[PDB]
């Protein structure tokens, strides 16, 4: 995965975040939320 | 009209196929008589006869003759079954006679189907063909 | 306990059912706790604002990824040769083979070829640089921001509208007919005459020379003086090349009524004139209903004055029935939107209006299938909300003896007639298909029932297709319709006749005996889907099996094994069955469209015309023949660019068969299975430590009907999108 | 082609629909 | 059992059944497909179901056309 | 909760952690004759002479046991009492809540759950819109 | 013997006799006049 | 909990109160039928929703209705 | 089946060295191959009066009759 287009480092950092940080954080927050009280 | 379809007599493709029609029956001339029979039809570039269902009487045999024939010999089946079912509803056990068919009555009804369109117009003018909307059971509305 | 805060009855069960039903009930705002009609309408309004922002962010993302990662600069040099790049592939899983296979359309990175046709649409409406798309994407980000702020604003108590504002049908109809359907159409005609037509004729009209360069050498004074013929002075000559000035013409509004001979699409001047006419008609139609001033109509008067002898009450008390019910309004909206999405699909393939989109075949197939699937979904949703209206919002006292009461007063008659017509048509379509199939298999294809679809051929002849030999209205140039004797105003007719009689375009395709049977199969699918949908809509208030279904609601599972067994009696289950039939019918028609156009595009139309009349022709010349390029997307030798489509093909099969799992096996088996698994967890060492807060139960009956339906739908769509997009891109670019 | 800083400009512009979407969804949650 | 009989049919077509030449070499019916194609689902769908149904769907107008009819009837 | 337990060999079907976190149910019956019954948890046990005390995890299991005590034994055991015992300790008394079984009219019970209409005169959901209620309970 | 009469008169026996009779006349008409696509 | 409602059409045939597994129902005295009894649903928080009471009711349409609602531990039949 | 999905994905991703092939990560059925070895070596030691093998499916010679393979070893 080379990037010829502008800001090729940006998918390099945003595919892990949308692939892991967004799911892990969103499911963590929703797991705390749906099971609160 | 109908310039897309040429009659199968003056068609190259149909002649190419009709050189090799198969034999559907034991008879070895069944393919030849089938090629002679389909030569009067209208067929496209593929060489297969097409049917015309406009109701134009030049092609009335394509659809309208089987239409009349089926409507007669299926109104026969409908009217005979209706007349038998109406008849068995006054026999104090109308449900068993659907299981065991009363065959003298059944054959009498089945040979009663010669005159069903006259029976249909008779029962429709005399009100036995249909029932009133209130007289029949129905769902909540 | 806290999660479904909208419904206290779900915040009490200690099971996973509250999680599933919280997700499902979350948007049914009518059933939330503490909900009045005013809070209903205001929450609905701000949800609409959020959804408008979703649409604007989606098209902003499409623009931003065509601009950033796409080859739009390169594609507008030769749109016929270069494939349009959608976005860039970046996943860490790709091997060397996949990276070299997915490097395509002149790129260095692996890229995805765009089959949405946004490149052709952006090229036609005058966008010719990556900076124009970037400005559009940032503008749509700001517009989405504006609509998010508008939604948050209208949740504030100062700006929350009253119930009389939401129940104001006449003013909303005025401002939507005139200000939304007419002013936006007028503004699009303005963009067409100012930006798209001039940049199709060569010159740059950006935001800088927008005011300095008039669209026409004549000013607006000819528009005011009534001498409107100068705007149609010299049309685009038939040797015009798109994007540059050779025989431009400088006429902003013409009505040639044919196709552009180079882009194969419609003339942009013809599009602009169309939108001008539509804007004029929609603007005067928005001055029909009464408002704060005196003139106009009151809809209650119009409806209540339509009373005949054969209906009795007619339309009396239909204004309050439609106005007070949101599911009636949503059913009407979805029905009209499904009809016009079908219309969009049926007109964008025969009358394409984008540059070189009739010569890029995969995007035309994707657009047709996409909009026909959306149209099927919206029509099924229209009938679903008809059923929900009949359950919830229908008052049989106010609707006494009007057209709705008389719909329900004879529902058995029309349900039985839909039953008859669907049975009749299905018996004989399958009978003719099996007859053709059996007599072809017995070596005698001359015995097929091949019926000339003479009625549709006659329709084509009335529109001018002179191939079939009819000379009736427009195929006969001596007729009253073709000459238009009082005025001879047929300015469109020479171009239209030149476009309909050319064998290249998809405009009015040649229809033969193979099209008759598939149109009757499509009619069968439409009738049976309509039968299930109206059998759920009209029996939503109860049949003799269950005379009260209004009190159990829309989507109750069953009514027990009593009364003979009552498994799928709810109106939601008729939605379920008609969802299957909708997917089938759209599969039939998109299969038919796809095979007909694979014949037309390749030029070998004989394949469809002789092989579509029997079912193994459909099976060996379409399903088997055209998946050869698909399943070889990855083979042990290597990988080519149709590898993600082969993977999606198999993926869709897997999702479909998992749907089979949910639809065939039912809840009792799974509940006792989960009971054994629960015993296993509670009695094992080192996993006794971890305990569930929500007790694991099996999915509910209606929930797993929905889940199997979702799997069936998703796998069905993914399989067909993979097949349709890899079969055309296998053989057409 | 397109610039490096236009992408980051688009990101910091789209940070504003992020904030307004968060606040709209929070206000719908009431 | 359908997986069992597909395993059997493909294994014998690729690894057992075939024609032995008088020189002693053996050529199989599907030519050793099972070693490398029977490990992916696409290999079962492409080299077994798609490839070996060319005999059942091209069979029209011949003696094997009853099997094509029965194929479609089962569907 | 007096009574020796039945001579049962133990089973995996039975009391999960629901029994010691929330309610579990005890069925107490008295039989003169020692015999064999089918536990609804799966298996077969031994009815002790005199009083028995069987702890179960669902009320349906207790009533299914009491049903087979009534119908599957020729000397019918009808003096069976079903309790609901809590881990906190207190014991409720559930199935023969009055003196006599629910099929027989005790003449001192109260008609609750009875509507004063048939299903045809049930109100319709359009009248009760956004009322927080549902067409039965109005 | 009135039991064979009432058994030959049942719904399956009579419907199979009827289907066999209609199949017989259809098959015989196809045996003598083989290929009738139209009139 | 599910709500079990008994309507006026009850003929006091006792079929529902012995078809019920959890014995939610019971017969109370009544003056509106020949049998002089009507089913009541006192312990209706123990109703699981099995609808064997509706299955056993002979009167047409139904003199007893179960209206499935807010699930609990008792009304879902969970041993865990 | 997850090995089949893993192979199908690794073949789609152009990583045929990551697959569960015979020319990749290998999962040999060592116990069935051992049993085939024992039955090939059976008619000399553990079945002395058996002249030939119990079947040629375990091992031995390709039995070709009328030019077609009757039975050959199944690897
Ligand atoms: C809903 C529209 C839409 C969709 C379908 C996608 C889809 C995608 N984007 Mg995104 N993107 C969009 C909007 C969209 N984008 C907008 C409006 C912006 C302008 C700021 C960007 C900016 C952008 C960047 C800078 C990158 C992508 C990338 C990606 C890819 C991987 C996802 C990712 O890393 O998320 C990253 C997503 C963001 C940083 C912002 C997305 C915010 C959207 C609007 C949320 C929409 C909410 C939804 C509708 C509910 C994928 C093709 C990556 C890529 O191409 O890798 C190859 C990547 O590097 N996107
Ligand atoms: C959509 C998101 C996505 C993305 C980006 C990835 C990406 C990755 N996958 Mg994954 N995968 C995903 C979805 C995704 N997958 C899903 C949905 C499936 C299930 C079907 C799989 C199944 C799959 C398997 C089974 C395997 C991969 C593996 C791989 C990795 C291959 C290279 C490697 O060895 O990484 C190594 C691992 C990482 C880079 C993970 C990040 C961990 C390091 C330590 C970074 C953390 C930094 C620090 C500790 C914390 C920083 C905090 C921060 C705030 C600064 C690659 C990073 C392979 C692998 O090696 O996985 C480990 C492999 O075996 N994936
Ligand atoms: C002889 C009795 C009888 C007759 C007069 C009718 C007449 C009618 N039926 Mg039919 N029907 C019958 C039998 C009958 N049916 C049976 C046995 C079935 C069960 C499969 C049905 C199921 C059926 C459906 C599901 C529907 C109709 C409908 C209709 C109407 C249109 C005609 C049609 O669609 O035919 C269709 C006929 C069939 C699909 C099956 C016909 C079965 C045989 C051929 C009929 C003869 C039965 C029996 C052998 C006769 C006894 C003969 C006697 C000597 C003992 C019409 C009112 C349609 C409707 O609603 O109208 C608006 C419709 O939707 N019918
Ligand atoms: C002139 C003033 C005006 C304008 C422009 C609008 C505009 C709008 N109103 Mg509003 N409204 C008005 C006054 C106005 N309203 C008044 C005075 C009332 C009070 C009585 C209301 C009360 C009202 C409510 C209660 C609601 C709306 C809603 C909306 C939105 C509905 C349109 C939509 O989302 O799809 C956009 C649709 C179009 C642009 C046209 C439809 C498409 C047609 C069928 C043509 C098809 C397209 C064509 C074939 C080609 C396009 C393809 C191309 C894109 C590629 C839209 C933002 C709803 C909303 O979204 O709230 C936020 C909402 O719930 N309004
Ligand atoms: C204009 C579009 C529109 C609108 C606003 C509504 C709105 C409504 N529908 Mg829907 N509906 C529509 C289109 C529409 N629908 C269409 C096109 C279909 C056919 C597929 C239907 C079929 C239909 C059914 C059969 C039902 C409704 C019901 C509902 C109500 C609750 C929504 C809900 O439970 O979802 C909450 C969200 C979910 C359940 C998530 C599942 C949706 C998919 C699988 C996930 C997609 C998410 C993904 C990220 C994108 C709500 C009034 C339900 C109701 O109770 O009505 C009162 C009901 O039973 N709808
Ligand atoms: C090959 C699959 C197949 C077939 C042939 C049928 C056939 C039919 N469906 Mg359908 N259906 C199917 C799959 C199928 N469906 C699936 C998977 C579902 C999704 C759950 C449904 C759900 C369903 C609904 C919910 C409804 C039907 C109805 C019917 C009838 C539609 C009328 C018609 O087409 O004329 C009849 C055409 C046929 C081809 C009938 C097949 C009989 C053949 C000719 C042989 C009969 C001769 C002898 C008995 C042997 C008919 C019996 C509708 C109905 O009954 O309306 C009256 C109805 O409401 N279907
Ligand atoms: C329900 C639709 C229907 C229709 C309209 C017909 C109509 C006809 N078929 Mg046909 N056919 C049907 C379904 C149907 N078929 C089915 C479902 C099959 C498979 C069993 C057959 C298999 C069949 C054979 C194999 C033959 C006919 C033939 C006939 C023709 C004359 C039959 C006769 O006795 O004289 C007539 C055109 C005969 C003929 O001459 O065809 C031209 C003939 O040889 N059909
Ligand atoms: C051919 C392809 C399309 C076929 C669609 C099939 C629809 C089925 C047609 C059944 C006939 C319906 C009986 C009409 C029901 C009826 O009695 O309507 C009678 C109606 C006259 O009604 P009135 O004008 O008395 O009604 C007062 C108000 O209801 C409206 O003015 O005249 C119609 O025939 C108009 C209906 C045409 C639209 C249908
Ligand atoms: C809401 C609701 C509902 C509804 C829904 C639905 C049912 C829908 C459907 C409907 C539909 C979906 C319809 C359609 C329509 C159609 C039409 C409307 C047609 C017609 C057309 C026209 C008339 C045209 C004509 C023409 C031609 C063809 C050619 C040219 C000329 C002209 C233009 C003349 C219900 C009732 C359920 C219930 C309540 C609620
Ligand atoms: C001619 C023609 C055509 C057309 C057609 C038409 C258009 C028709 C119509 C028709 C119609 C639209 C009809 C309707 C009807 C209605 C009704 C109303 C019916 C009646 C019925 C009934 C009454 C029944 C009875 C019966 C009988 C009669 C017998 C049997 C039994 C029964 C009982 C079933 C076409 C082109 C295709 C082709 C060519 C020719
Ligand atoms: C498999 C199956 C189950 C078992 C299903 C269970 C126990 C839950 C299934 C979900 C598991 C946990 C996997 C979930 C993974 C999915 C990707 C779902 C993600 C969660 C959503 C929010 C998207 C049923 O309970 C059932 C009930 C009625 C009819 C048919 C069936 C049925 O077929
Ligand atoms: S099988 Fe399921 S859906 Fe059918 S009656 Fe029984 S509980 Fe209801
Ligand atoms: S079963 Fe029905 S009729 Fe009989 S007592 Fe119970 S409610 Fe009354």
């Amino acid at each position: 995965m080379d990037g010829s287009y502008a800001a090729s480092y940006l998918p390099w950092i945003l595919i892990p975040m949308v692939g892991w940080l967004f799911p892990a954080v969103t499911m963590g927050l929703l797991f705390i939320h749906i099971e609160s009280e | 009209d109908f310039a897309n379809l040429t009659p199968c007599s003056e068609n190259p493709a149909y002649l190419a196929k009709s050189k090799n029609f198969l034999n559907t029956t034991n008879d070895p001339n069944s393919g030849k008589i089938r090629a002679e029979r389909y030569a009067s039809a209208l067929c496209g570039p593929e060489g297969y006869p097409h049917l015309i269902v406009d109701g134009r009487f030049t092609h009335a045999g394509d659809f309208l003759i089987p239409s009349i024939l089926f409507l007669y010999i299926a109104g026969w089946i409908g009217w005979v079954g209706r007349s038998y079912l109406i008849e068995i509803r006054e026999s104090k056990n109308p449900e068993m006679q659907e299981v065991v068919i009363n065959v003298p009555l059944a054959i009498k009804k089945m040979l009663g189907g010669f005159l069903w369109p006259l029976a249909a117009v008779g029962e429709y003018t005399s009100g036995k063909l249909v029932m009133k909307d209130s007289e029949i059971p129905t769902s909540p509305r | 306990t806290k999660f479904p805060k909208f419904s206290q009855d779900l915040a009490q069960d200690p099971t996973t059912r509250r999680i599933w039903y919280g997700i499902a009930t979350a948007h049914d705002f009518e059933t939330h706790d503490g909900m009045t009609e005013e809070n209903l309408y205001q929450k609905i309004f701000a949800s609409h604002f959020g959804h408008i922002a979703i649409i604007f962010l989606w098209t902003s993302g499409t623009l931003f990824h065509v601009a950033w990662q796409g080859n739009f600069e390169q594609w507008i040099k030769d749109p016929l040769n270069i494939r349009p790049i959608a976005h860039a592939i970046w996943d860490p899983h790709f091997g060397e083979g996949a990276v070299n296979a997915f490097t395509q359309a002149g790129a260095s990175n692996p890229v995805n070829i765009a089959y949405s046709g946004v490149y052709h649409w952006f090229y036609t409406i005058g966008m010719t640089t990556n900076q124009e798309l970037y400005s559009g994407a940032v503008f749509l980000l700001v517009l989405a921001s504006l609509f998010l702020f508008a939604g948050w604003l209208h949740l504030q108590p100062k700006f929350r509208p009253s119930l009389a504002w939401f129940k104001n049908a006449e003013s909303r109809l005025n401002h939507h007919l005139a200000g939304l359907f007419g002013v936006s159409s007028l503004a699009w005609a303005g963009h067409l005459v100012h930006v798209a037509i001039p940049e199709a004729r060569g010159q740059h009209v950006g935001w800088d020379n927008f005011l300095s360069t008039p669209p026409h050498p004549a000013g607006l004074m000819p528009f005011f003086t009534g001498n409107w013929g100068v705007y149609a002075a010299d049309p685009d000559t038939a040797g015009h090349i798109f994007g540059t000035s050779e025989g431009a013409g400088t006429a902003i509004l013409t009505f040639l009524g044919g196709f552009h001979p180079q882009t194969e699409s419609l003339w942009l001047t013809d599009i602009a004139h169309h939108h001008l006419a539509i804007a004029v008609i929609f603007i005067i139609a928005g001055h029909m209903y009464r408002t704060n001033w005196g003139i106009g109509h009151s809809i209650k008067e119009i409806l209540n004055a339509h009373k005949g002898p054969l209906t009795g009450a007619g339309h009396t008390n239909l204004y309050d029935t439609i106005n007070n019910s949101l599911h009636f309004q949503l059913g009407l909206a979805l029905a009209s939107l499904g009809v016009i999405t079908s219309l969009v699909a049926q007109h964008m393939y025969s009358l394409p209006s984008y540059a070189f989109i009739a010569q890029d075949h995969t995007t035309q197939a994707a657009l047709y299938t996409h909009h026909q699937y959306i149209a099927g979904f919206l029509m099924v949703g229209a009938f679903a909300h008809g059923a929900i209206f009949f359950v919830r919002d229908y008052d049989p006292v106010a609707n006494k003896d009007n057209v709705l009461a008389r719909m329900l007063e004879h529902k058995e008659a029309l349900i039985s007639h839909l039953s008859w017509v669907s049975l009749f048509l299905g018996f004989h379509t399958l009978g003719l298909y099996v007859h053709n199939d059996v007599v072809v298999a017995f070596g005698t294809p001359e015995k097929q029932i091949l019926i000339e679809p003479v009625f549709a051929q006659w329709i084509q002849a009335t529109s001018g297709k002179a191939l079939y030999g009819f000379d009736v209205l427009l195929s006969n140039p001596d007729s009253i319709a073709s000459t238009a004797w009082p005025n001879y105003g047929n300015v469109w007719l020479p171009g239209w006749l030149d476009a309909i009689n050319s064998g290249t375009n998809s405009l009015f395709l040649t229809i033969g005996p193979g099209d008759f049977l598939v149109h009757h199969a499509i009619a069968l699918g439409l009738h049976t889907t309509a039968l299930i949908l109206i059998k759920g809509a009209l029996d939503a208030r109860g049949s003799k099996l269950m005379p009260d279904k209004k009190d159990f609601g829309y989507s109750f599972p069953c009514d027990g094994p009593g009364r003979g067994g009552t498994c799928d009696i709810s109106a939601w289950d008729a939605f379920y069955l008609a969802m299957f039939w909708m997917l089938n019918t759209l599969g039939w028609l998109t299969f038919y469209w796809h095979w007909k156009h694979l014949g037309v595009w390749s030029g070998n139309v004989a394949q469809f015309n002789e092989n579509s009349t029997y079912l193994m022709g459909w099976f060996r010349d379409y399903l088997w023949a055209n998946s050869a390029q698909l399943i070889n997307g990855y083979n042990p030798y290597g990988v080519n660019n149709l590898s993600v489509w082969a993977w999606m093909f198999l993926f869709g099969h897997l999702v479909w068969a998992t749907g089979f799992m949910f639809l065939i096996s039912w809840r009792g088996y799974w509940q006792e299975l989960i009971e054994t698994i629960v015993w296993a967890h509670e009695r094992t060492p080192l996993a006794n430590l971890v305990r569930w807060k929500d007790k694991p139960v099996a999915l509910s009956i209606v929930q797993a009907r929905l889940v199997g339906l979702a799997h069936f739908t998703v796998g069905y769509v993914l399989t067909y999108a993979a097949f349709l997009i890899a079969s055309t891109a296998g053989k057409f670019g | 082609a397109l610039s490096d800083t236009q992408i980051l400009a688009a990101l910091v512009v789209a940070l504003l629909p992020a904030f307004l979407a968060f606040r709209l969804s929070t206000e719908l949650y009431k | 059992l359908s997986i069992v009989i597909f395993h059997f049919s493909w294994k014998m077509q690729s690894d057992v059944w075939g024609t032995v030449s008088p020189d002693g070499s053996v050529t199989h019916v599907t030519l050793g497909n099972f070693a490398q194609s029977a490990i992916t689902i696409n290999g079962w769908l492409r080299d077994f179901l798609w490839a070996q149904a060319a005999n059942v769907i091209n069979s029209y107008g011949s003696a094997l056309s009853a099997y094509g009819i029965m194929f479609l009837a089962g569907h | 909760l007096s009574g020796q337990p039945p001579k049962f060999g133990g089973s995996t079907g039975g009391l999960l952690s629901k029994a010691n976190r929330e309610e579990k149910y005890a069925i107490t019956w008295t039989s003169a004759s020692e015999q064999v019954f089918e536990m609804p948890t799966g298996g077969a046990a031994i009815m002790n002479e005199g009083e028995n005390l069987l702890y179960l995890a669902r009320k349906e299991q207790c009533l299914a046991l009491g049903t087979q005590l009534r119908t599957k034994f020729k000397p019918k055991i009808q003096d069976y009492k079903i309790y609901r015992v809590y881990p906190s300790g207190e014991v409720q008394y559930l199935h023969p809540a009055d003196g006599v079984f629910p099929e027989k009219v005790n003449e001192g019970r109260e008609a609750q759950g009875t509507k004063t209409r048939r299903i045809g005169q049930n109100p319709e959901p359009v009248t009760i819109k956004f009322s927080g209620k549902a067409p039965y309970e109005v | 013997m009135d039991g064979l009469k009432s058994f030959l008169s049942t719904a399956p026996v009579m419907i199979m006799a009827l289907l066999t009779f209609t199949a017989g006349i259809l098959i015989e008409f196809n045996r003598f006049y083989p290929d009738l696509l139209f009139h | 909990s599910h709500s079990v409602k008994i309507y006026d059409t009850c003929i006091g045939c006792t079929q529902c109160v012995r078809a019920c597994p959890l014995d939610v129902l019971e017969m109370v005295p009544w003056d509106g039928c020949k049998a002089a009894q009507i089913a009541s649903s006192p312990r209706t928080e123990d109703c699981v929703g099995c609808k064997r009471c509706e299955t056993a009711c002979p009167t047409d349409f139904l003199s007893i209705r179960v209206y499935l609602g807010a699930e609990t531990t008792r009304s879902m039949g969970l041993a865990y | 089946f997850g090995l089949y999905i893993h192979n199908d994905t690794m073949r789609a991703l152009g990583r045929p060295q990551d697959m569960f092939s015979d020319t990749a990560i290998q999962l040999q059925p060592i116990f069935a191959q051992w049993v085939q070895h024992l039955h090939t070596l059976a008619p000399g030691a553990t079945a002395p009066n058996a002249l030939a093998t119990a079947s040629y499916a375990f091992g031995g010679e390709t039995i070709a009759v009328a030019g077609k393979v009757a039975m050959m070893p199944i690897t």
